[PDB]
């Protein structure tokens, strides 16, 4: 009881477009719908009030309606500010309620990743670890596939992905793959490869090295 | 001018111990209802609990009931959480909320949020490694520190263009790592020099890796 659903994960849209966002609950919040914005290293910042009240300070292309269980937020017309991450609140009951947030993203032309491959340091192998750093830089999509191969065989669950917010200047994602082993293990082995799959590629793109 | 200050956050083991406090100034303090709101790294908003004008009620979580609790001193202006049995789970940025309203606790003024770490790990600075190298990739590794957060900067701030600095993510041990990149003409290698400034505050540790080509 007291659930929010926000809808869509992910609304990738281009500066000057309309933004509609959803937020379903579960349970009828006599109209005590809150929406909030949150942009990286910052505190959320309260948009709409309870009665789809529009704050002092934002700007009008912001405007929140809906009723019962169904609210919606609309963004009129999208400016470069306002791609940020969006939670709705319900405040007519405790245990008070977030929803899981929609992040509304710039959409921009593809771009293919560059991939470049790190072996270990000769400082880090030194230490007793080892660890490879593959790096996908600048794309867009978000969405990308990595898969290590050690002299061809197939690595899992040894691997930690990070991946950067959106490029301000750019608009595009860069990712980071970290294979850790031993430094026994890695040098017991010959060929360490890294295997990128993405929307700008033909075909997966495979950086690798030896000794 | 509006204010909610906060602190008493930090590193602290489970099972331990910490009281938030929030000092608020540019407002009638008891004239209003508060709440804190916390959010772990990577997550979004989780209500932790709220409590009236006065001292009467309050109203917890079922993450936090019987390990936190929430008060005001409405004639300090302050607002505390007392947080007891803490767990990894609980390590987020705790904000001090205020309610827009006499009659709801949705929050319009957030504190500017303070980090808890929940965990066993002891204060380790970074080790850092270099990610050696028309566009070539070069960076550091910045790996096995403890806690949040690093800074990292490139030739002491003077190249920003083109860097990325990676979320850090928690490993199995307990430390942290990531690393920062950026993209550089192939033909500067050997010429422009690439330091990156590594400053873990908690561990007073400062790090500069000169970054070179095999």
């Amino acid at each position: 009881d007291i659930v929010l659903t926000q809808s869509p994960a992910t609304l990738s849209l281009s500066p000057g477009e309309r933004a509609t966002l959803s937020c379903m609950t579960s349970t009828d919040i006599d109209d005590d719908m809150n929406w909030y914005q949150q942009k990286p290293g910052q505190a959320p910042r309260l948009l709409i009030s309870e009665g789809n009240t529009l704050r002092p300070g934002v700007p009008a292309r912001f405007s929140g309606s809906g009723s019962g269980t169904d609210f919606t937020l609309t963004i009129s017309s999208l400016e470069p500010e306002d791609f940020a991450v969006y939670y709705c609140l319900q405040s007519f009951n405790v245990p008070l309620t977030f929803g899981q947030g929609t992040k509304v993203e710039i959409k921009r032309t593809v771009a293919a990743p560059s991939v470049f491959i790190f072996p270990p340091s000769d400082s880090q192998l030194k230490s007793g670890t080892a660890s490879v750093v593959c790096l996908l830089n600048n794309f867009y999509p978000r969405e990308a596939k990595v898969q290590w191969k050690v002299d061809n065989a197939l690595q899992s669950g040894n691997s930690q992905e990070s991946v950067t917010e959106q490029d301000s200047k750019d608009s595009t994602y860069s990712l980071s793959s970290t294979l850790t082993l031993s430094k026994a293990d890695y040098e017991k082995h010959k060929v360490y490869a890294c295997e990128v799959t993405h929307q700008g590629l033909s075909s997966p793109v495979t950086k690798s090295f030896n000794r | 001018e509006v204010q909610l200050v906060e602190s008493g956050g930090g590193l602290v083991q489970p099972g331990g111990s910490l009281r938030l406090s929030c000092v608020t100034s540019g407002f009638t303090f008891r004239k209003f209802g508060m709440s804190w709101v916390r959010q772990a790294p990577g997550k979004g908003l989780e209500w932790v609990a709220s409590i009236v004008t006065g001292g009467r009620k309050t109203y917890y979580s079922d993450s936090v009931k019987g390990r936190f609790t929430i008060s005001r001193d409405n004639s300090k202006n302050t607002l505390y959480l007392q947080m007891n049995s803490l767990r990894a789970e609980d390590t987020a940025v705790y904000y001090c909320t205020r309610g827009y309203s006499s009659t709801s606790y949705a929050m319009d003024y957030w504190g500017q949020g303070t980090l808890v770490t929940v965990s066993s790990a002891s204060t380790k600075g970074p080790s850092v490694f270099p990610l050696a190298p028309g566009t070539a990739a070069l960076g550091c590794l910045v790996k096995d520190y403890f806690p949040e957060p690093v800074t990292v900067s490139w030739n002491s701030g003077a190249l920003t263009s083109g860097v990325h600095t990676f979320p850090a993510v928690l490993q199995s041990s307990g430390l942290y790592s990531l690393s920062s990149v950026v993209t550089v003409p192939s033909s500067s290698l050997g010429t422009q020099t690439y330091i990156c400034n590594v400053n873990h505050k908690p561990s007073n540790t400062k790090v500069d890796k000169k970054v070179e080509p095999k």
